[PDB]
């Protein structure tokens, strides 16, 4: 036998497991910590860096970098550290035995593929490798072959329409509004209620607020008036030290920035109007089958109400006769991984892999030509 | 054949005339040839007879003068011994096997014909001394 | 060349595949003519030649001097019809032809006569191969397998039973048969099914070990099963039933116990309904379980467990009737109440709300978390039918374990002898995943047969110190690889079961894309995308892609099985499961695995072989149809064996028997008075070239024609000597009779 | 990135 490895280099969470599994065997944040403070106790064990879940525990004493920003890998040594931790510590597998499948956003700089491949063959000596678009995997994950895939992570949002397995590249739209730049806005709006969050390890505390408390307003202005009218929306949270904090109409105001990028100060339209303006680029024949098969993917899609706000507000754009349908399975955060576990297990896929000999012959230019 | 031979043969032929017309049947021709020392097969007899049909073989009658050329034509030990040694190497031949082959192979004979030729020559085991029996049947 | 006036040849005919002619004028190099009552026989870029009678009666198909389909078929037919003998030998392989009437021959004096003798000395009988096994196992420690094979009617179970009667009778006392034979009413009930071309058909692969004491006596028996056709439990073709036990059970329902199980009529249940054939003429299913339960009791399956088994089968029957309604394109539900689910849950003692929930949803968890998906109506129906198939398979493996418990004994077995009953290669004029599996298994079994026969002939050559290079065989590994290998037919089917939307149309189109021109052995039918053709060793066979996938698929959700394994109402249902990734595996991969385990079971033994041919479709006693028998003899590789043995040296003769037959040809001067050298001296006179005949330590090896030639010259010499003897005797007898009577 | 954005 052999089993492929499946790895997804999200901006925020690494997800990894063996192909053919239905759930990732490791998840940990793609976070690298270095000691912040002068080390006093001689005889303490001083690890030069902490990676992943370790850095969660010790965050109070660390500066936490993320090596991925807006789906560009920004400094490659720490990325290598993350993959080293992943294969040796999380999966406990030698990559030299096991082929590996990797995942990327659709438009990100072309150099990124060359370098990511080079590291796999030169550093880890993987038997074979591949790179897949997230929006492609989400269709395998949702069990359908015609889709417009709306996928939003920590670092990137992107739309890709697929019809009968033909991707449609001109159709494709990308925004840099994502979980991270929700979090940063959440700091600035929490400051309105007189709470201050200045530091990276503390930013994670903000992120945990955003994950627990936030939700999407089904009418933004009507609930804003309702929250001005009454306490009833306002709700209570705990810091790590046990200070309780209470959070009002503002907790929806971050998910609202998805639908109004003007708040953060983006140029663009929000996710629904770019989804529509993507479909409008498509050939009129297909559009009826895109409007049914909306698939939402990636963890930023997880807020309650975002399905119903998406369906309502896109219905305002689309002509009345075509029924809009939106499909938001409760596990979609994984779904890019689940669909990569599906893809890496196909017998037809086995011919696709970029192999060691063929890479040595070509050099990393091959990753553009063969892989897509 | 000389005149004396022709006279002896004619006398013998007349002894074989069972109808009184001074003739024998075609079917008796073989018997007459055998009585005069020839040993033709029934097939050879029919061949020298001209492959006669059943009717003339049983009822057409010929005098000595027409019979004679056929007798002449027919007239003009180690194989016999080996032939008997086929059915043997102690100098014997089963009586049962000779009876079976003579009544079931070749120009098959009746069990009574075989008993007649075999009468007094087989012992209690049913074995025939074939050199003595052969000399006897060749005499 | 030889063809003369009053020779014989075989000519083809639609109505009987070969019929005989005499030759009307000698052949010279064009068209021939024949007598039967004449037509010129067309020749195209020769006819066969027909053996002399003296061979054709005989016991061994290698003894025939011309080897070809007409001679073999005619020999088997004269043996069956005229001689009233069924057993015959071909190469090493015994062949058996169903007499469908019962014969004294199995009496115990026959058994004693066979005991301690060989293949050649005694007339072919099923006992003779058992004696071969019993002798082999005393030559060598090696365990012996006996393999019985043929289309469903042919007689395989009954032939196994006689092989067991033989071993037990020769063994002396130590009492296995009573138990083993009493098991069969159980096994036939759970494991046999009714199919379009006959009424009782074993849909699994069935194995017995007889164990022996260090000094040979039967100590006990142990039973195994392989290749169970799980799909039949939920999906049935036209006019074809699932396993008899469901019908026996339904026809029982008026009995007092089964009322508790609330069994409807036999057609009522969705798994019985599908065949549209709820009754077999002449078999009163309601009576047959009285035998089945008698056999269980006689075997010691407790009166409690019998009711547990029937409770579980009722469980599956009720389960199958249970039908979802789509809430949505994305999800379904069981309706606000669905009656038969209640009956399922109260048979097996589980909360209706728990089965209702877990049937409708599935659970998926990364261990920090857990998530529940609603699932499509289709995937819910696939899950239900996989839970049905998984229960049935586990029940069958339990019934076979409790059977085996009664059959073992604890004293260490020295060596087993093993007897195998499996379906033979089979072609039906609609073909489906069940036949694809059955043919693939008959590939594996015949590869093993071919390689074994090739080995035995290499042995026999070296045992007679003769050159070897001629030895040849048919290699079916390139056809097996088409079914088995990666991007094979099975592997693309299992792929498409994954692929997010997958259909018997896209699977076929994938087959054509990858395979279509890349092998000879795969072919498309001219007028359909939906079907494809595989050139198996017996035949080109054509399969329909429709409904492979729905048969292909098992996935047994951990939640539903957990819920069953929870229940406390009765012992057996938790007992089945107690013993994973295997829940994921499709039926085809489980089948491949079980077949590998079967080939691991049969390899590291030495086979002996039986073939069983069904003489006629219509159950007519002790009569025969050439048109079927040819189709059987091709599917059994008998024709392949015979052809390949004819291409080389077919015929074996001991110098002792050669001299014993052909001293008639000898001359006493030519008798050197030791047989081997005498015949080595004689033979060169009679046959031109040593390429056409050979000499070994004990055996002469002829090429095919030469036996008939020798028999002819023997006849000629016999006639010549007889005519000489008769002519001389007639001459002096005639003299004696007319002269002595006239005297 | 390299231009229009910080990465
Ligand atoms: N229950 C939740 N509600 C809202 N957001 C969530 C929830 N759980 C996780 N998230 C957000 O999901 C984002 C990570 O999404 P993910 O798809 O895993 O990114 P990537 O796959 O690119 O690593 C983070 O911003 C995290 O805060
Ligand atoms: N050698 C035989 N002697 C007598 N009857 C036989 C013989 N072989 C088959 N039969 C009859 O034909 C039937 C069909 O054969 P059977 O062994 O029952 O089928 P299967 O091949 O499914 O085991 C037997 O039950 C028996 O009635
Ligand atoms: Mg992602
Ligand atoms: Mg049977």
């Amino acid at each position: 036998e052999t089993t492929a490895l499946v790895c997804d280099n999200g901006s925020g969470l690494v997800k990894a497991g063996f192909a053919g599994d239905d759930a990732p065997r490791a998840v940990f944040p793609s976070i690298v910590g270095r000691p912040r403070h002068q080390g006093v106790m001689v005889g303490m064990g001083q690890k030069d860096s902490y990676v992943g879940d370790e850095a969660q525990s010790k965050r109070g004493i660390l500066t936490l970098k993320y090596p991925i920003e807006h789906g560009i890998i920004t400094n490659w040594d720490d990325m290598e550290k993350i993959w080293h931790h992943t294969f040796y510590n999380e999966l406990r597998v030698a990559p030299e035995e096991h082929p590996t499948l990797l995942t990327e956003a659709p438009l990100n700089p072309k150099a990124n593929r060359e370098k990511m491949t080079q590291i796999m063959f030169e550093t880890f000596n993987v038997p074979a490798m591949y790179v897949a678009i997230q929006a492609v995997l989400s269709l395998y994950a949702s069990g359908r072959t015609t889709g417009i895939v709306l996928d939003s992570g920590d670092g990137v949002t992107h739309n890709v329409p697929i019809y009968e397995g033909y991707a449609l590249p001109h159709a494709i739209m990308r925004l840099d509004l994502a979980g991270r730049d929700l979090t940063d806005y959440l700091m600035k709006i929490l400051t309105e209620r007189g709470y201050s969050f200045v530091t990276t390890a503390e930013r994670e505390i903000v992120r945990d607020i955003k994950e627990k408390l936030c939700y999407v307003a089904l009418d933004f202005e009507n609930e804003m008036a309702t929250a001005a009218s009454s306490s009833s929306l306002e709700k209570s949270y705990e810091l790590p030290d046990g200070q309780v904090i209470t959070i009002g109409n503002e907790r929806f105001r971050c998910p609202e920035t998805l639908f109004q990028p003007s708040f953060i100060g983006m140029e663009s339209a929000g996710i629904h109007e770019t989804t529509y303006n993507s479909i409008m680029k498509c050939d009129i024949d297909i559009r009826k089958d895109l409007y049914a098969n909306n698939v939402m993917s990636g963890g930023t899609t997880m807020y309650p109400g975002i399905a119903d706000r998406m369906q309502k507000e896109i219905t305002a754009l689309a002509p009345s006769t075509m029924k809009i349908k939106i499909i938001a399975p409760p596990e979609r955060k994984y779904s890019v991984w689940i669909g990569g576990s599906i893809l890496a297990s196909l017998s037809t896929f086995q011919q696709m892999w970029i192999t060691k000999q063929e890479y040595d012959e070509a050099g990393p230019s091959i990753v553009h030509r063969k892989c897509f | 054949f000389n005149k004396d031979q022709l006279e002896e043969f004619k006398e013998a032929f007349e002894l074989f005339d069972r109808v009184g017309d001074g003739k024998i049947l075609y079917s008796q021709c073989g018997d007459v040839m055998r009585a005069l020392g020839q040993n033709p097969t029934n097939a050879e007899v029919l061949k020298v007879l001209g492959n006669p049909k059943s009717d003339e073989l049983k009822s057409r009658r010929v005098d000595f003068e027409t019979f004679l050329p056929m007798l002449q034509a027919v007239a003009k030990y180690e194989d016999y011994l080996e032939g008997f040694r086929v059915f043997d190497g102690n100098g014997k031949v089963m009586g049962a096997e000779l009876r079976h082959v003579l009544t079931t192979l070749g120009e098959k004979m009746t069990e009574e014909e075989v008993e007649t030729v075999l009468a007094g020559h087989e012992d209690s085991n049913g074995c025939i001394n074939y050199e003595a029996f052969l000399k006897h049947i060749l005499s | 060349e030889l063809y003369t006036k009053y020779a014989r040849v075989w000519i083809p005919d639609p109505e009987e595949v070969w019929k005989s002619a005499e030759l009307l004028k000698d052949y010279k190099p064009k068209v021939l003519q024949l007598r039967l009552k004449d037509l010129e026989y067309c020749l195209d870029p020769l006819p066969p030649l027909r053996n002399p009678d003296i061979l054709v009666g005989e016991n061994d198909l290698t003894a025939l001097s011309y080897l070809h389909e007409p001679a073999v078929l005619h020999n088997l037919k004269v043996r069956f019809i005229d001689s009233k003998l069924i057993y015959t030998y071909c190469g090493i392989v015994l062949v058996a032809i169903n007499p469908y009437e019962q014969l004294p021959i199995y009496g115990e004096d026959i058994i004693n006569a066979y005991s301690g003798q060989n293949m050649g000395d005694m007339d072919p009988h099923i006992f003779a191969v058992a004696e071969e096994a019993y002798k082999q196992m005393a030559r060598d420690e090696r365990n012996q397998s006996i393999i019985v094979s043929g289309e469903s009617g042919a007689g395989k179970t009954v032939s196994a039973k006689y092989a067991m009667r033989y071993f037990a009778t020769v063994s002396g006392s130590a009492n296995v048969e009573e138990k083993v034979l009493a098991s069969n009413p159980i096994m036939e009930s759970i494991g046999n099914a009714k199919t379009t071309r006959n009424d009782n058909s074993s849909r699994f692969g069935k194995y017995i070990e007889i164990g022996f004491d260090k000094r040979y006596r039967i100590i006990g028996a142990n039973m195994r099963t392989y290749l169970l056709e799980k799909s039949r439990v939920v999906f049935q073709a036209e006019e074809e039933r699932n396993y008899h036990i469901f019908y026996q059970l339904c026809a029982s329902a008026a009995l007092p116990e089964f009322k508790t199980l609330r069994l409807g009529n036999a057609n009522y249940f969705h798994y019985t309904k599908q065949g549209g054939s709820p009754v077999i003429d002449g078999i009163d299913d309601a009576k047959e379980m009285v035998n089945t339960r008698q056999a269980c009791t006689l075997l010691g399956i407790s009166d409690s467990y019998q009711m547990g088994i029937f409770r579980i089968l009722a469980g599956i029957l009720h389960l199958g009737n249970v039908e979802f309604a789509s809430r949505d394109s994305d999800s379904c539900a069981i309706p606000p109440k669905h009656d038969p689910l209640t009956i399922f849950c109260d048979l097996m003692g589980v909360d209706y709300e728990e089965m209702a929930h877990w049937l409708c949803h599935r659970k998926l968890a990364t261990a920090t978390e857990t998530y529940i998906k609603p699932i499509s109506k289709l995937h819910a129906i696939n899950a239900r039918d996989a839970l049905a198939k998984h229960i049935y398979a586990n029940l069958f493996n339990w019934i076979v374990d409790h059977v085996n418990k009664a059959l073992h004994s604890t004293v260490k077995q020295h060596s087993f002898i093993g007897v195998l009953d499996i379906y033979g290669f089979e072609t039906f004029e609609i073909n489906s995943f069940e036949q694809f599996c059955i043919n693939y298994a008959n590939e594996k079994l015949q590869q093993q047969f071919n390689m074994h026969v090739f080995k035995l002939e290499q042995e026999e050559y070296m045992k007679e110190q003769i050159p070897w290079t001629l030895i040849d065989f048919y290699d079916n590994q390139p056809c097996i690889n088409l079914i088995e290998a990666k991007m094979g037919v099975l592997d693309l089917l299992d792929e498409e079961c994954k692929m997010p939307k997958g259909s018997d149309d896209t699977w076929a189109q994938k087959l054509y894309n990858t395979h279509l021109n890349k092998c000879a052995l795969f072919e498309k039918p001219r007028l359909s995308n939906k079907a494809f053709i595989i050139k198996h060793f017996a035949d080109k066979v054509e399969y329909q892609c429709e409904g492979f996938l729905e048969k292909n698929k098992d996935t047994v959700y951990e939640e539903q099985i957990k819920v069953l394994k929870s229940s406390k109402k009765f012992k057996l249902l938790p007992e089945l499961f107690q013993d994973s990734k295997e829940h994921k595996k499709t039926v085809g991969h489980q089948f491949r695995n079980s077949l590998h385990l079967l080939m691991e079971t049969l390899n590291a033994t030495t086979p002996h072989y039986v073939r069983c041919i069904k003489p006629n479709d219509f159950k007519f006693p002790f009569t025969f149809d050439e048109k079927r028998a040819v189709q059987q003899l091709r599917a059994c590789g008998v024709l392949e064996t015979i052809r390949i043995s004819a291409a080389g040296f077919p015929s074996r003769w001991t110098y002792q028997e050669f001299f014993s037959r052909y001293r008639v040809l000898m001359k006493q001067k030519d008798v050197l008075s030791d047989r081997k050298q005498t015949c080595k001296n004689v033979l060169e006179k009679l046959i031109l070239d040593k390429d056409k005949y050979q000499f070994g330590k004990t055996k002469i090896f002829f090429r095919a024609g030469q036996v008939a030639y020798l028999e002819k010259i023997r006849a000629d010499k016999l006639r010549a000597a007889c005519i000489r003897i008769q002519k001389t005797i007639r001459g002096w007898l005639m003299r004696k009779k007319y002269m002595r009577m006239r005297r | 990135w390299x231009a229009x954005c910080p990465a």
